[PDB]
């Protein structure tokens, strides 16, 4: 009432420059005041007033300012400044006079040093607040791995370096970096060709602009891209004319559907009364009554809440500071300070802009609405709270399929197998023909005495057979895969396979081929022995050659892929195919040389063959018929030995050639042997 | 005496570092200032520099520009200010009161900015004035590969970002770029892995012996590769603890680039001295305190504050601070200073000194000056006796490879052809023996059209081997290209006919035991061989292929690599032709060599040589497949390969016409 001691701040209101905030800010600032000097609960003994300069932005017009509010008449208690560079040269400068320095607007990374800035306060919260926001996203959208291309402000370099540490806490990843001063196309180029799916976009809005109309060009936008841009931009940035731009307003509005922002809450969403008793509506409303300009073409309408707290938490810090006495503060005395430093620090209440509380380092924390832009016009889809942790969804993402996209494409290791239909159509004629093969022997070997069938060797007969019965039973595994064997059995049949087709071609090929070999070389100038150890050599040189093929290069699984083929069951989804063979390291190699030798045997077989054509012998009288079934068997063997290698892919093919050949082989073989010389001793005795 | 009062902002305490330059130009300020007084120079007035300390912080050395204000007298200028922040706050902040700052040691390229700081000026160069002086020094010694490995702090940044605009409009390019932060031996991969050997380093001295440790374990340096890099480290900076043995070596002959104290020459300077008279009247003066780069710098900026206010008094007290027209006045007063001090000439273009910049270089125990630019006149000037380089000539920018195709050795080429025609002229001499002595009834026990179709394959499969030997160095090359294809059609025919004579023969023999036209098969083999070849030409002629070799040794050392080539007559496909043509002569020669083991103890009157026709099928056969597995598997050295193609092909044809025709001789003479 009668004593009213004024204290003094001093105040630096941007009327002009990069951000006109003072342009509204200033008002709002002076209408608290009075909210402070009519209620009689709050200061009673002493009054707050305000001394203010306009700043425009520029340090170096705050540095004189700043000569007046220190170096003239009334001693200020507190200094609030507004935009961050003048923030950033006041929040240190004020070190030395022993002030606290409380903004309202300004943004900066760079002012949470506490080191630098050791009484620092500000109720505009930090950038780097949408950073928690961002990751709480990717989390339940279960992105993980990002690309981060900016402009290369201070600002928003210190707003990455941030997310990046934020990101690397919870396990995600940051791809991709790419910074641009004023042209983006090299930088969106090499997202493009980086193949970068979540995208976070951080520059201003002439640069957005021109990002995103070389983004229209590129198709750098779609279904399958995601930008996460930043907030504060005018709600109509993508339809404005811009003559540095060369895409029409019809594009560039789909470019950027369905992108999702993230900015902070300055007004309360509420309706419900502050520490004020007034409504954020009915402030909106006195705050337009004193401008004399519309809120539309005025500048820093958005930050007035924030003035408007600031001035309120620097009077209730007053208020419980004060049985220090405020009329005797000088700039040499750090314990007043200290106690209103104490006081302002552990700050909490309800605001026009919300609950406002400090970090450690002096930054409010906020709200954060995130919104996306659904067909040209921003709707509201959740809201996140970063100190206990809340996201409010609505449910309102309107997403191109449903469901978001995915961070990366996923690839479906596909195995091939051949059509089980040929398999088994196969194995039915070969169980068959080991039938007809085991009918034969036994037959053969019934008749040991007529003496018809002792002038033809019957024991190479039923070798013969032997070794054909091998083949055909070894057609079996030579079909399985891993449809039905699995990946511990895998090389189990294929070292089968391998002996079982080895011994039963030696067998009978050798049993076929030391009659035709004896016979001309009696023909030219007979004894058992001699007739059964040349086939027993024989095959015992072919045994031991399959066994140092085992013992010093073993055969084992081998998966060789194909070019990807896209399978179309998703509209984004891609598979490779993959073949399974068994194969040694050199497999080509040493095959190659066992079946030239075999080649070598059969043309020699061949030959033997046709120059022992009508020679007559007693001792083996069936010549004449092993001669044609050696011509057969050399013929098939022979060209569907290559046609097995050259069709090595299209496992189909290869298996159907491979094994019609080693049947028919079978049956021929069996039949131009057997048939004769059984219908003479069923027609003739 | 109306005082002019000068505002000097330096640190001058004890602990703070820069201190020292506070400290060691005063002696140089003391001087200026007292010959001043001496000389009378503004008669009226006097000058007076009060001295304030800004420890180098930004609060204190606004609260100390703030005092100097207030509680102090009325001053014209500022004068001094040797940390970048400090002087940043200021100079954005001069145009408020009118004031006019002169700098003498902030040499941060931000502060030539000429929007933001309209009122700043200085005498030091700028940190980003030595990169007019590389560019000369590169024009000079033609060198145009430049690689850059700077360092991700704000300094080295903006005079890495000013290299690369001063580059622009000039045929020097540059190659790659380093950007480490903290470790720099990851540039092994890219600085090496791009082979640049002229490096432009703009790193502090604690990266500088890191650099200079991986470049020794990489082997960066030597007679090859030349580095660039600031010269304003400390004396014997490479103390710092690759061993120092090492690190000497790695080290010897580096490039450092800085500004030049003083002058060297001799002109009387505006002080009516010449430099060596003030340095040594300098350290007479500094006694005990150290001795400061900038004290030049420091006299020169006496002198130009001197001029300025001179110049600006004849053109006309009380300031104020208000007074907007005399701060223009004195504007204007300074931007046409222009006159010879210590450091060189004195003149601003854009508020900047235009000085000269001293190029030192690392022999053997320290720096020692090799040269000096001048950015007034723009000229660069290098001792050429001081200068030294580890090679016997500057190194070069980009490494070379020659190409030195490699050759076949001509001596072992003239004996290997003398061998095949004394063996050529041996097979000519046994076809008139043959045909000399054809109505003898031993050699009519032979059929004589087949011996003599054997030694006309021998003669031709001899000389075949003088196309097949050719280099390609001592033909042209389209006449080369053209002769692939004779050597192999004369190869080819020649073996056609001198093995299908043999077969013919032998497998006659087996026919007739067992129980004219004896020359059709053989004409049968060389029409298909025919077809074969006409088929070969027509779908792919024989092209001509060269292959490249590692490119690494270099037995000379012209610091240029060679690049082995070597020559080729190749198609496309031609191993589908090549695996062709082997199977179908393998095959038939191994069904030779059968019948003739077949049929090898018996007795035909009228084919009389049978045994030792078989013999010669066998040794036929060998050396073939011999001559062709080597032939197919040392393509590397042609000389190898040739020699062993021409001595197995002689040794095969030579031991068939011995084996042939020798005994149907001896036997016949005797
Ligand atoms: C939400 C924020 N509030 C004020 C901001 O913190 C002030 P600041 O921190 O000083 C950064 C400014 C200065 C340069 C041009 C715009 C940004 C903001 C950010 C960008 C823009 Cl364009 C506006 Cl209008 C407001
Ligand atoms: C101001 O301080 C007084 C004294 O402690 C206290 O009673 C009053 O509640 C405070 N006012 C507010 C709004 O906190
Ligand atoms: C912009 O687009 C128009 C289309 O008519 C074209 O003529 C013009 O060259 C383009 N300019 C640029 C800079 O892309
Ligand atoms: C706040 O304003 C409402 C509106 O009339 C009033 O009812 C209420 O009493 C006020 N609260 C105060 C003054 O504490
Ligand atoms: C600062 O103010 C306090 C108030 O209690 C008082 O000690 C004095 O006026 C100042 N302190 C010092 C140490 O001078
Ligand atoms: C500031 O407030 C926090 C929260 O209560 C507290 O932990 C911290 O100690 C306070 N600072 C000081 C200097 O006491
Ligand atoms: C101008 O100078 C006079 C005398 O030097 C001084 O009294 C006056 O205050 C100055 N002007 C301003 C604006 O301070
Ligand atoms: C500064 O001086 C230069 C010549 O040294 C002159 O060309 C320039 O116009 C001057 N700047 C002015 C007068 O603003
Ligand atoms: C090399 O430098 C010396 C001394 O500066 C000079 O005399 C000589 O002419 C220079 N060489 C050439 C080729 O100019």
């Amino acid at each position: 009432h009668s004593e009213r001691r004024a204290v003094y701040i001093g105040a630096l209101f941007p009327m002009s420059g990069g951000w006109p905030g003072g342009q509204a800010c200033q008002p709002a600032v002076e209408m608290a005041l009075e909210d402070v000097n009519s209620r009689r609960d709050i200061l009673p003994d002493y009054e707050l007033k305000l001394i203010h300069h306009d700043s425009k932005c520029d340090p170096g017009q705050a540095t004189k300012y700043l000569y007046e509010l220190l170096y003239n008449d009334p001693i200020k208690i507190i200094l609030m400044p507004g935009c961050s560079s003048v923030s950033t040269l006041v929040a240190e400068a004020a070190r030395m006079w022993n002030l606290i320095v409380l903004s309202y607007g300004s943004s900066s990374p760079a002012l949470s040093n506490r080191q630098r800035f050791p009484t620092f306060f500000r109720t505009h919260p930090s950038a780097t607040l949408h950073n928690p926001t961002r990751v709480k996203l990717f989390e339940k959208w279960g992105w993980k791995k990002i690309a981060t291309i900016q402009q290369t402000t201070e600002v928003f370099t210190s707003t990455l370096d941030d997310l990046e540490e934020r990101v690397k806490e919870a396990g995600i990843e940051i791809t991709f970096r790419q910074s641009f001063f004023s042209d983006p196309a090299v930088p969106v180029k090499n997202l493009k060709r980086q193949d970068a799916r979540i995208i976070v976009g951080l520059f201003y809005e002439t640069e957005a602009r021109k990002v995103f109309c070389e983004v229209y060009k590129e198709r750098l936008f779609g279904k399958k891209y995601v930008w996460f841009l930043i907030g504060w931009y005018a709600d109509n940035w993508f339809k404005i004319y811009d003559p540095s731009i060369n895409c029409t307003v019809d594009e560039m509005t789909e470019a950027v559907e369905g992108h999702i922002t993230t900015e902070i809450v300055m007004l309360n969403p509420a309706n419900t009364r502050s520490i004020s008793n007034m409504t954020s509506q009915e402030f909106v409303e006195k705050l337009t009554k004193r401008l004399k300009r519309h809120p539309e073409e005025t500048g820093g309408f958005q930050e007035a809440p924030l003035a408007y707290d600031a001035i309120w938490a620097l009077a209730l810090a007053l208020n419980k500071t004060s049985g220090v006495r405020l009329e005797d503060f000088n700039y040499n005395n750090q314990t007043i300070t200290d106690q209103i430093y104490r006081a302002m620090n552990s700050s909490s209440f309800e605001g026009v802009s919300g609950h406002v509380v400090f970090d450690a380092s002096g930054s409010r924390m906020a709200w954060t609405l995130i919104e996306q832009l659904q067909g040209g016009s921003y709707k509201k889809i959740g809201y996140y709270d970063s100190t206990k942790d809340d996201l409010s969804w609505s449910k309102t993402d309107k997403w191109i399929g449903g469901s978001p996209p995915a961070d990366q494409t996923l690839v479906i290791k596909t195995f091939r197998f051949l059509s089980q239909k040929l398999f088994i159509s196969v194995s039915v004629l070969s169980s068959l023909g080991i039938v007809l093969a085991v009918v034969c022997l036994s037959f053969n070997i019934y008749n040991s005495h007529v003496r018809y069938i002792q002038n033809s060797q019957p024991n190479l007969n039923n070798l013969t057979a032997v070794g054909c019965s091998l083949a055909l039973a070894a057609v079996f595994p030579l079909g399985l895969d891993g449809y039905h064997i699995g990946r511990n059995q895998f090389p189990f049949v294929c070292q089968a396979r391998l002996w079982l087709l080895g011994l039963g071609f030696s067998l009978g090929y050798g049993s076929m081929f030391t009659k035709i070999w004896w016979v001309h070389t009696v023909f030219t100038k007979l004894e058992p022995w001699k007739l059964y150890a040349t086939v027993g050599l024989l095959v015992g040189m072919d045994v031991l050659t399959l066994a140092i093929w085992q013992i010093v290069d073993p055969l084992h699984r081998t998966i060789e892929t194909f070019a990807k083929e896209e399978p179309k069951e998703d509209i984004d989804v891609s598979i490779l195919p993959q073949l399974e063979h068994c194969s040694s390291r050199k497999m080509n190699t040493w095959l190659g040389i066992f079946y030239g030798y075999k080649g070598l045997l059969l043309l020699l077989g061949i030959f033997l063959a046709y120059e022992t054509k009508s020679v007559s012998t007693e001792k083996i009288n069936d010549h004449r018929a092993v001669g044609m079934a050696i011509y057969n068997v050399a013929v098939l063997c022979l060209i569907t030995a290559p046609v097995t290698m050259i069709l090595s892919s299209q496992q189909d093919a290869a298996f159907a050639f491979a094994s019609l050949a080693i049947v028919f082989s079978s049956y021929i073989t069996l039949v131009v042997l057997f048939v004769p010389k059984m219908r003479r001793l069923i027609t003739r005795g | 005496s109306p005082p002019l009062s000068i505002m000097g902002l330096m640190p001058l305490t004890k602990e703070v570092a820069k201190g020292s330059i506070g400290r060691g130009v005063l002696p140089a300020v003391e001087l200026a200032i007292e010959q001043i007084r001496n000389e009378s120079l503004l008669r009226p007035y006097f000058l007076d520099l009060r001295l304030y300390d800004t420890e180098c912080d930004n609060a204190k050395g606004l609260k100390a520009f703030y005092d100097a204000i207030k509680y102090g007298p009325n001053h014209l200028m500022v004068f001094g200010g040797v940390c970048p922040s400090v002087t940043s706050i200021i100079a954005e902040s001069l145009q408020g009161w009118n004031l006019v700052q002169l700098s003498f040691a902030a040499t941060t390229p931000v502060l030539a900015d000429k929007k933001k700081y309209p009122y700043f000026f200085r005498t030091v160069p700028s940190d980003n004035a030595v990169n007019p002086a590389i560019l000369k020094l590169l024009k000079h010694y033609q060198w145009k590969r430049v690689g850059t490995l700077t360092q991700d702090v704000q300094r080295f940044s903006e005079v890495r970002n000013d290299l690369t605009g001063v580059l622009y409009g000039e045929d020097i390019e540059i190659s790659d770029t380093e950007s480490f932060s903290n470790d720099p031996c990851t540039s092994v991969k890219k600085l090496k892995g791009n082979d640049v050997r002229i490096i432009l380093g703009q790193f502090d001295q604690n990266m500088a012996a890191k650099v200079f440790c991986c470049a020794y374990e990489e082997n960066m340096y030597g007679s090859k590769y030349q580095w660039i890099i600031p010269g304003w480290y400390e004396p014997s900076w490479w103390e710092q603890v690759c061993l120092r043995k090492n690190l000497l070596a790695a080290m010897e002959g580096y490039i450092g680039v800085d500004f030049e104290p003083l002058s060297s020459k001799q002109i009387k300077t505006i002080s009516g001295k010449t430099p060596q008279q003030y340095e040594r009247e300098y350290n007479n003066k500094r006694s005990g305190v150290g001795p400061s780069k900038f004290h030049g710098y420091a006299y020169d900026g006496i002198w130009v504050i001197a001029k300025t206010l001179q110049r600006a008094m004849e053109t006309l007290q009380d300031f104020n601070y208000t007074d907007h027209t005399l701060g223009r006045i004195i504007l204007n007063a300074m931007n046409e200073t222009n006159f010879f001090g210590v450091t060189g000439q004195v003149v601003f273009r854009n508020g900047e000194r235009m000085g000269t910049i001293k190029f030192t270089q690392f022999q053997d125990s320290r720096e020692v000056k090799v040269g000096e630019y001048n950015a007034v006149a723009d000229t660069l000037e290098i001792i050429n006796d001081t200068i030294r380089f580890q090679g016997s000539e500057p190194p070069k920018d980009k490494t070379i490879i020659l190409e030195q195709l490699r050759k076949i050795s001509l001596p072992l080429y003239s004996i290997l052809s003398a061998l095949t025609i004394l063996g050529m002229i041996m097979a000519s001499a046994f076809l008139f023996f043959n045909i000399k002595n054809r109505n003898q009834k031993l050699i009519k026990m032979s059929s004589p059209y087949m011996n003599n179709l054997i030694i006309l394959g021998g003669m031709l499969s001899y000389a075949s081997i003088f196309l097949f030997g050719l280099d390609g160095s001592f033909v042209s090359e389209k006449t080369f290209e053209t002769l692939c294809t004779v050597r192999t059609w004369i190869l080819t025919v020649g073996y056609t006919t001198a093995f299908g004579a043999m077969f013919a023969k032998t497998w006659r023999v087996h026919a007739i035991f067992k129980n004219q036209k004896l020359l059709v098969i053989v004409g049968g083999m060389l029409l298909i061989d025919l077809c074969i070849l006409i088929c070969w030409q027509a779908v792919d002629p024989l092209r001509r292929t060269v292959e490249k070799y590692s490119m690494e040794p270099d037995p000379a050392g012209r610091d240029i690599s060679i690049r082995p080539l070597l020559e080729h007559c190749e198609n496309t496909h031609m191993t589908i032709w090549l695996g062709i043509v082997y199977a179908y002569k393998g095959l038939l020669m191994l069904f030779g060599c059968f019948l003739a083991w077949e049929t090898r103890n018996v007795s035909i009157p009228a084919l009389n040589d049978s045994k030792y026709i078989g013999m010669s099928v066998y040794n036929v056969g060998i050396m073939c497949i011999i001559g062709a597995a080597v032939s197919f598997l040392t393509r590397d050295q042609p000389n190898v390969q040739f020699c062993i193609v021409a001595l197995v092909i002689i040794f095969c044809s030579t031991i068939t016409l011995c084996l042939v025709f020798v005994p149907k001789l001896i036997t016949l003479r005797t």
